[PDB]
């Protein structure tokens, strides 16, 4: 499918330097596209001046420098109609276009238990290469989940699609098993050591 | 339940030295899926399966482009050219993989929390600059509006090989650097 882009609005005129100027045009899916929200933000070095919300219809100033754009851009009512409108032929659109590989996208874990340790003190259950970032790993020792010596690392970002977690048991005829629940998988995948 | 595709541009200066930088992109949740290369005109998918699947027209970012230089300068004046102190950043250093002495993996630097983003990562092996299979990704947002970035080194684990990546942030004194070893 195509993908459709949406336009910015334009502000109206009133030794080193930087100056940063932007625009983020961003849908919010709740159940799909059962409910969606356009919001479009504007940004001036590190401060967003303005923006347009279709819960709202109009454009609020963030700033004091967006005030006067706000109002610019709120006297015009064929500009709010454009923006409203942005609901159906940028967010809903884009959903239709991008939902298969994207809400739909399924990356299976790769699951690995290692001892760390000179004896061992320490059993990691390293979980990589996994989409959505959503998961559950827990460790079993003899079939009861512990908790209490478990610490767990924030679901890391590779940046590439995928995402990492590293969960390591505090630990000293015992069956010790990592247990992954993840979208992508039919079956928990069960980690013996 | 929830998702969230943004279209995120920016337009950017330097004086002293004089630069130029824009940048045109569309992203899912925390990913990218795409950037225009504002120079060629060509909608650059983040993973290649992304393009069978779907298609985006980049003379429409160029279109965008021109608007947000202009907007750019008109915000510059309405501000009486007030600029804000830069954020320099913080960096990471992590494989990809679970590493195994032999088995090809791939170290990833993220660079986070910095403004404006303008960064360029620098990668050494043993304090030798390797660059061969080096990819860099543009430049993320955040809800603090500061940027974050990822580099991938594609490398062969081996005892005592050593690792470094550093960052250079536009107008920092120098390099800030993180070194990683295996296990």
């Amino acid at each position: 499918n195509k993908m459709s882009m949406s336009t910015m609005n334009m502000p109206m005129a009133m030794s080193s330097a930087f100056f940063f100027c932007g625009a983020i045009s961003e849908c919010h899916y709740l159940n799909g596209t059962e409910r969606v929200r356009y919001l479009q933000r504007y940004i001036y070095n590190r401060q967003q001046y303005a923006h347009f919300d279709s819960d709202v219809g109009k454009f609020v100033a963030d700033s004091p420098l967006g005030e006067p754009q706000a109002e610019y851009w709120n006297s015009n009512a064929e500009l709010l109609e454009n923006r409203m409108n942005e609901v159906d032929r940028f967010c809903r659109h884009n959903y239709g276009g991008v939902e298969s590989f994207t809400v739909q996208r399924s990356v299976e874990p790769k699951v690995r238990v290692s001892a760390l340790q000179p004896e061992t003190d320490r059993l990691a259950c390293y979980v990589t290469g996994f989409y959505p970032p959503e998961i559950e790993v827990k460790w079993f020792l003899n079939g009861r989940e512990e908790t209490e010596r478990v610490v767990s690392t924030d679901v890391m970002q590779n940046g590439d699609w995928t995402y990492q977690v590293l969960v390591v048991l505090e630990t000293v005829g015992d069956s010790y098993v990592c247990r992954v629940e993840h979208a992508s998988l039919r079956q928990p995948i069960s980690q013996a050591w | 339940r929830r998702h969230v595709l943004l279209q995120a541009e920016f337009y950017q200066r330097s004086e002293g030295p004089d630069k130029a930088w824009a940048q045109f992109g569309f992203h899912f949740d925390a990913d990218e899926l795409f950037h225009v290369e504002l120079d060629a005109a060509q909608t650059v998918w983040r993973l290649p399966e992304f393009g069978r699947f779907a298609s985006f027209e980049a003379q429409g970012a160029l279109q965008n482009m021109a608007v947000g230089k202009q907007n750019l300068e008109v915000m510059i004046s309405n501000s009486n050219r007030s600029q804000q102190d830069f954020v320099t950043p913080e960096l990471a250093l992590f494989p990809a993989e679970a590493v195994s002495l032999e088995e090809p993996n791939v170290l990833i630097c993220y660079a986070d929390k910095f403004w404006p983003p303008v960064a360029t990562m620098e990668w050494r092996r043993n304090g030798a600059v390797v660059s061969e299979g080096v990819y860099d990704s543009v430049y993320y947002g955040r809800p603090d509006l500061l940027f974050r970035k990822f580099s991938y080194l594609p490398f062969v684990p081996q005892r005592g090989d050593v690792y470094s990546c550093a960052v250079r942030h536009w107008g920092a004194e120098g390099p800030v650097q993180r070194m990683w070893e295996p296990e």
